[PDB]
């Protein structure tokens, strides 16, 4: 109840400093979907207090890990000293189409490895004969981006120079990201440092060139990151649908489908968070018109594939009613077998900047009921967009601190927790069920019709598992 | 679509035909993708000498490299001592990242802080950042003792730790008494290993270095441990079991076994065991001290023998035979123990599977990579197995180490075809495997996209991935294993007989083609 | 031909085209093969479900068996009892196989005399062969004990073994007091492990039988165990190693784990080891006797229970979770002592493996063969994976055990497609493998032609066997690896999740193929 | 070591024995002199073993089943009796065969009738008749069916002959009654001669009146390899790249067609004497097919062989004869180059089973190696008058060794390796002998013929001069 889940915020506090108490009550609120403004009750994208163990990342992460990192064709180099291409080597599963190492270079960590003498004298000669290099010995790449890591902007590198001269004389798309992680607070500013890179290098090159012949039915995924083929499971049923699918930014993205991009006919937005700010941009630029859609669960994915089809002809509404009719036996045979193994649970959530709301419905779908959810990153319109998903009296958090989220658990006692791979450990030595929801926990897609068999499969098989039984000894 | 009863994740459901349609539709229509053709000679061209020519010319680019950062190691240090909780003063990505990677090979909970410097700190340093972080620190996760390191970014614009943390406590942001020791751990020098060093000469000064007037080399009877960077649990456990089993008292200095295996039994455990400060306050009084990963302990070498006027004795890794024997006897001599009767039986046991196994493993070629003690200790024993390491590839190695192995290859005929690299990646690797094709590759996780690239070429051409090393994130409780020690030089040895039994029997298994080679026994 | 730098040996040297050639020319000149179109089209016909059904129709054939005879598990019993020669009264062919039998598993030597009964002894029985056997037994090898069993000519033809020892000892081949327990073994009862239950009755029944008076229940404040016929090293260690932990004052009954295990020091040892006699003179005065493997240890059973008057406990194998719990609460029940802390910890371990790998185990299927204990054993702890056992067989299983299994699977909704077999042997179970595909086989070496047959059908109908059990041939060391209590259970989940984890590799290693999940991290 | 240094090597190892044992053994046990004409005035051979004593022997079932008929790849041999010997003996011995498993071929099944206590009791002929038809029904392609006697067959009264002539009237099929019950004979020669018998009784005739196989004066048949690890395919491409045409191979991938073709050759090419000269004599006498031993160990044996076979038949086999022996000559001489200077001088001893205790001596010879000791298990009198000959004066030999005596004569003769079996290999890597297994080849092969001859001089090397040997004795002792 409210008045129990306010105490609940104010125990925890007590464990603060009075500065950290003072901040962090500002992060932390009772759900309210009346309130018009989200800002009004839980404040976002603000700084990360010290010491408090948040579980947040940098800009890099943001922008090569995020959104640059999946483009599949191109390669992106991990700009600074050795560690930041290393732990972002393969960690995150937005899979492609592609022959590793020869045309494509996804799961590749190219770096300049950094020394002291690239740190005293700076890196901009060898980003120089860094480029001629991966010329050299991957001829096929058709492009090639510098992600920044901390020191570059520190040490007064000009990678921006280096992109226009190198650019220039070989004839080829250098990009530069200034990406660095000490800028921002979070990953949210390296989406936004990754879209105006877009827009400024690439998005425009075929502004002029008119060979590529447009349908009214042309559009594009925009912010599927195809994380255990997410959008492949999205892209099937658009084109069922009768629409052409120009693009998917980025996941198993190439660049010249990025460059087709301002000749479709309408934006479909899945992450609002890290792709509204080119979607906007392709707005104001070529006139393009873009939506926001869900595909987690057939509730979200009826809604959107309808909503989509209303923006064309009666052609694409027909084909529309023939898809959800051919899917209806399918995912009505998931709810059956598992809705009656899920009904009642209770589920938290933690995760970045979409999920945390946008899986909503697929839990609702099988019976569960999502009773606390936050975000490491979103910001005031994603909360807005949250007080309307979630029910009354729930918990929001943003910026959870590892402290919070133990003592927020402890006390309401969930039957399933949904976060990423710093929180699973804890979690389930303390007996609770826990999901990946970020990598899908090596499992996946969850998207579209397809993907929610396999989320129901997921939950059910990790919630009902024999081994939640066993932690206390018998002789305990 | 999916059947309800038999559902299909992304492996097999996508190479349906209405999803290969699709994927085919997309790449034709949008992907402007290089023809196969032309995507086949290029492939062909990696695996050739002439493209290993122009791979080993690098001079700016890394690709795939077999390293971390300091950091890392420095946060690995600090877990192994008792409530203590890794701090590293800088950027906040830096530690989600090392938490993950951790997380993701032990399986287990990393406990680490930032104190969260952004744009700010970088135009007015970070000051602010480590008093409010160390008294919040503190103050929400409880630790006895914050291990302070650092990443590049605060490197470069160069906060000094010392002025900020005795400011903190000046201020009142924790209490005067409150143990920070702290250590400069720039990614940009050395690698994961030189952060561990770093981080634990650190903690040993801050412990000792002024406090040396009162101590007596030899005066507990003990001989501390340094087992250094170190991801397999069996490894801090072979080390103890032996000393316990000879009647050895001993100090093992960075014990991070029981924090990295905690009980699943209803109770989250930020911190389990680990070296007591009591431990460190009292080592100088140890006989001596043993470094168990010299290769890169050397800063806390120079510190052990300048301060605390340890002999530290001049040993190998122990690894394989004759390197734990010797460890074994030099443990003996220093302690006056006898070695018991009970650790002479397991050698023979060791000496005896080599006798069962020497024929399958006799010639077998090797390409192998890692950190400089590790590899040097495989390269040992592979030699004493009579295997025939082909290829050791150690990224983060020196000149002098490089030396140091060649001379260990001459010493015996089976160094003969032996090459090793230093300051090279698993590029230039994949290129060796391709043009001097050993029997299998010894190595991390990361080997495994070497393998596919070696099948692609063809079935005969396929190295297999043996792994052992660190990180392994595509198999499960590997970090359980042991490498030291006869102990582990037993399931090193099973593991590559049956390696080489496995490869065998898949080989032979094609029916009235090579099934006349497919023996029950063997 | 051979190149003196690369030589090979027949894999894969008969691949040579001169050498294909002439094999083709052999076929076709004179085998008068049957057309490979018609070979094929019969090995299309033994995958199907009507051959199934033909097969399991047989009533006198059997093909491809899963036990052995009754001596064979004599024989490991007699091992196990210090400075002990088993003696097999009979025929000199069956101790050749019985020897190279174990050899081939443990790699170890195994001592074992006949006294080589020919044509003489069929037509005027065996009894001189018992009286200069012993003699020449005990002088040559000087054994502290002989432990007699049969070979089925000496059954047949009904030799009168306790007439036979008595007559030795009373004309002066051997000293009255020498021990000489023997026991009835014929081949064509039950299996291996009802000849290890008649030679451990005959053991104890002679040290005990007629020494009753002075015993009484409890005084030596003991638990005695008696471990069955067992075959990995790591087993008989984890009891005596669980036992010590608890501080538990036990006797291990027949301990062949020295003699199994020696070093490679410069000596041969005959001997090792070993229960001591002594040790069955005063099991009588134990507080109880725990039977590991009860299942073929019922003569025992009656023995230990009507005659020692032990109320022996009704324990299951101490495989698994739920399984290895109950084994210790009635340990400490019995013996008085708690539980420690070490195990508990140890047990939480096994939980948290159980918690990290439990996505990948979910669902999988099973088959697998064995002895019955260890069967049923494996089968529990499959159940408590989420993993699903469809085939499982135990060519010498009873129905009594056949109802107890299946009450095991009634009783999780992971045994709903389970199906247990008696009597069927390793033909029978490559049909099933066919008709209904699992996942893998859990199964000893003979499961290799299993694998075989299955992948020549295609790569999509391969099911690839995991080694667990009796005898493994063809991978080196496995025998000392461990399956019981909580460390064994953690053995087999490693094994199982990374067989999966393997094979999903495997088959995603295909370049723009299968590729797309090759995963770094699973 | 003296001639009068071994002899009391002998005397002292006796003491040991009780009064009748030791005057056994003492029969068996013999310093080399190759001048004496008969073995038997030196040692006795194939006589019981002594019981108790730990011989090395197996049974008459062993040498039918696993040596002789087992190995027939294109037929289906019953274990019959209980479940032990067709266990043991399951895909234990590496007769290596082509064919496709458990469809046209069955060499590493184990097919039993799996003999149950009503059986013993009585008896097993109605379920042998059933079972027959069970295989008929489940493996069509056999073609033919051997009946292979375990202990209480004989014991118990059963008459498989008669169940063999009845079914095979029935269902015209080859059903082949062996008589070879493991407590006949002494040890495994026994049952190479039942079963020689056997084949001769059942198959060997069946063509006798067929003319049509077209001959050719070049017909050789390889008899008596059984094509250890490839071993007969080794040897069969030298015979052919001199000219023969090689009808067929017993019993190593073996045809039971082949196996009925062999009365048709011209020339029977004997290589494992002891186990198969019965049938070379039937031959002989029935047929008038000459029969000579031969000896593809080694570079020196194998180049004799060629040019004795050679010089059996015209001047164009002799001409290719040397065109072979110049071709692989650098191969083998590349091999000595590489592999005497490590092993030159070494010392082996040798015990195996009724051939190679013999007639791999040659191949050491080539490698500079001596064979100061070496026995039989299994051999008679005339394996021994082969013997001495080939050995050096003085040496060591030893019949049906006892596993006392053979551990004694290895602490003091002290060889540098020794070659015997899988019973013998583990006791002596404990003493830091190297050794090598002389019957499976250690699971390498093949060692006949030139290409077999790299493969044993590496094998040699990698295990007589493994780092391994040098390790056995820890620092601190
Ligand atoms: S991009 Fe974003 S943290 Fe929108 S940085 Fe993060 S593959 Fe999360 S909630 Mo990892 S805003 Fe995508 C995300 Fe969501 S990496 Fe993935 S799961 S839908
Ligand atoms: S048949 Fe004989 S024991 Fe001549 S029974 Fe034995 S495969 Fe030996 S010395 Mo094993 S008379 Fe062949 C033999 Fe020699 S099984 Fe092999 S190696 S050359
Ligand atoms: S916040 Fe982000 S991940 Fe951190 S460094 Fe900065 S861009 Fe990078 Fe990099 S090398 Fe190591 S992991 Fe860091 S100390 Fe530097």
């Amino acid at each position: 109840s409210r008045e129990e889940v306010e105490s609940l915020i104010q125990e925890v506090l007590e464990v603060y400093p009075e500065k950290a108490r003072k901040d962090r009550n500002k992060h932390l609120a009772v759900n309210d979907p009346a309130v018009t403004q989200s800002k009004k009750c839980i404040i976002s994208n603000k700084k990360s207090q010290p010491g408090l163990m948040t579980i947040r990342g940098c800009a890099y992460a943001g922008s090569k890990g995020v959104v640059w990192g999946p483009i599949k064709d191109m390669i992106h180099i991990s700009h600074g000293p050795v560690g930041c291409g290393q732990y972002s080597r393969a960690g995150r599963r937005n899979y492609y189409i592609g022959t590793t190492g020869v045309n494509a270079f996804v799961t590749m960590n190219f770096t300049s490895d950094f020394q002291e003498k690239d740190i005293v004298f700076g890196g901009d000669k060898k980003l120089a004969k860094l480029i001629d290099e991966v010329e050299t010995l991957f001829p096929l790449n058709k492009g090639i981006s510098v992600q920044s890591e901390c020191p570059i902007g520190l040490i007064g590198d000009d990678i921006e120079s280096v992109s226009k001269v190198k650019g220039a004389e070989l004839s080829k798309t250098i990009v530069p990201v200034r990406c660095e992680g000490f800028r921002g607070v979070s990953q949210s500013l390296g989406h936004h440092i990754a879209n105006d890179a877009v827009r400024d290098w690439v998005l425009g090159k075929r502004d002029e060139d008119t060979t590529f012949a447009s349908t009214p039915y042309d559009v594009a995924i925009i912010g599927d990151y195809n994380i255990g083929g997410d959008a492949w499971s999205s892209r099937i049923l658009l084109e069922e649908m009768g629409l052409r699918c120009v693009a998917q930014w980025s996941g198993d993205g190439s660049i010249s489908e990025i460059e087709l991009t301002p000749k479709v006919k309408l934006n479909l937005v899945h992450c609002y968070r890290s792709m509204n700010y080119i979607s906007r941009h392709m707005e104001e630029k070529y006139g393009i018109p873009w939506m926001e859609y869900n595909f987690f669960g057939p509730t979200k994915t009826i809604e959107s594939l309808r909503a989509i089809a209303a923006k064309f002809d009666e052609s694409i509404q027909k084909k529309c009613e023939e898809v959800i009719a051919k899917y209806k036996p399918e995912w009505e045979a998931v709810v059956a077998k598992y809705r009656p193994r899920l009904e009642g649970k209770r589920v938290m959530l933690y995760i970045g900047g979409l999920r945390p709301r946008h899986v909503i419905g697929a839990y609702e779908d099988l019976g569960m009921e999502v009773v606390g959810t936050g975000y490491e990153f979103a910001h005031n319109d994603d909360y807005d967009r949250t007080m309307k998903e979630m029910g009354d009296s729930t918990l929001l958090y943003d910026d959870v601190t590892g402290y919070e989220f133990e003592e927020f658990v402890k006390r309401i006692k969930p039957d399933l927790i949904g976060s990423g791979i710093k929180e699973k450990f804890i979690f389930q030595k303390m007996g609770i069920p826990f999901r990946e929801m970020h990598s899908w926990d090596y499992s996946g897609p969850y998207h579209g019709f397809d993907g929610f068999a396999i989320f129901a499969r997921d939950m059910d098989m990790t919630l009902n598992n024999p081994c939640w039984k066993k932690l206390q000894a018998p002789w305990e | 679509s999916q059947q309800v009863d038999k559902i299909k994740a992304s492996y097999p459901l996508f190479l349906d035909q209405d999803y290969k349609d699709m994927l085919a539709k997309k790449r034709d229509g949008f992907e402007e993708k290089y023809p196969q053709d032309k995507i086949d000679e290029v492939f062909q061209w990696t695996t050739t000498k002439e493209y290993q020519e122009l791979n080993f010319q690098r001079e700016a680019l890394t690709v795939n490299p077999a390293k971390a950062c300091q950091p890392l190691g420095a946060v690995l240090c600090a877990l192994g001592f008792e409530k203590t909780m890794p701090y590293v003063h800088g950027s906040q990505g830096c530690v989600a990242y090392f938490r993950s990677y951790f997380n993701r090979h032990f399986r287990e909970p990393v406990s680490c802080v930032s104190d969260s410097m952004t744009e700010d700190a970088a135009v007015f340093g970070g000051q602010q950042n480590m008093k409010d972080g160390l008294q919040n620190c503190k103050a929400t996760y409880k630790p006895d003792m914050i291990a302070v390191s650092t990443t590049c970014m605060a490197e470069v614009i160069g906060d000094d730790l010392n002025a900020f943390i005795n400011n903190s406590k000046k201020e009142g942001f924790i209490p005067d008494e409150f143990p920070v020791p702290f250590a400069h751990t720039p990614s940009f020098v050395g690698s994961h290993v030189t952060g561990w060093d770093n981080m634990f000469e650190g903690i040993a000064r801050y412990f000792t270095l002024k406090s040396m007037d009162d101590k007596v080399v030899g005066s507990n009877k003990k001989i501390n441990i340094v087992p250094g960077f170190e991801t397999y649990l069996g490894n801090f456990r072979v080390i103890k079991r032996m000393l316990s089993e000879m009647g050895v008292g001993y100090s093992l200095l960075s014990d991070p076994e029981e924090v990295l295996d905690t009980p699943a039994d209803g109770q989250f455990r930020m911190y389990a065991g680990g070296t007591t400060q009591e431990e460190m306050k009292d080592a100088p009084n140890a006989l001596n001290t043993v470094l168990l990963q010299p290769w890169h302990l050397e800063k806390t070498k120079k510190f052990v023998e300048g301060t605390w006027k340890h002999e530290v004795p001049k040993l190998n890794i122990p690894m394989g035979l004759d390197w734990t024997d010797e460890f074994l006897m030099k443990v003996s001599e220093i302690s006056g123990q006898p070695i018991p009767a009970s650790l002479t039986k397991e050698r023979g046991r060791l000496v005896d599977m080599m006798t069962d196994s020497h024929t399958w493993l006799h010639g077998k070629r090797f390409a192998l990579w890692g950190d400089p003690d590790f590899v040097m200790g495989l390269v040992k024993f592979l030699l004493e197995l009579g295997c025939e390491p082909v290829h050791i590839l150690c990224h983060n190695g020196n000149k002098r180490w490089k030396k140091a192995v060649d001379a260990i290859l001459a010493a015996s005929p089976y160094g003969k075809n032996a090459t090793v690299y230093i300051g090279k990646d698993l590029w230039h690797l994949r290129s060796l495997v391709f043009t001097d094709k050993p029997d299998f590759m010894i190595g991390n996780s990361y080997g495994k996209f070497i393998q596919r690239d070696t099948l692609h070429k063809g079935k005969e051409f396929e190295v297999p991935l043996i792994r052992i090393g660190f990180p392994i994130f595509d198999r499960h409780h590997l970090h359980r294993s042991t490498t030291l020690g006869y102990e582990g030089a037993m399931q090193i040895l099973t593991t590559l007989v049956n390696s080489i039994l496995e490869r065998l029997d898949e080989e032979t298994r094609g029916m009235q083609a090579t099934d006349y080679n497919h023996d029950l026994v063997r």
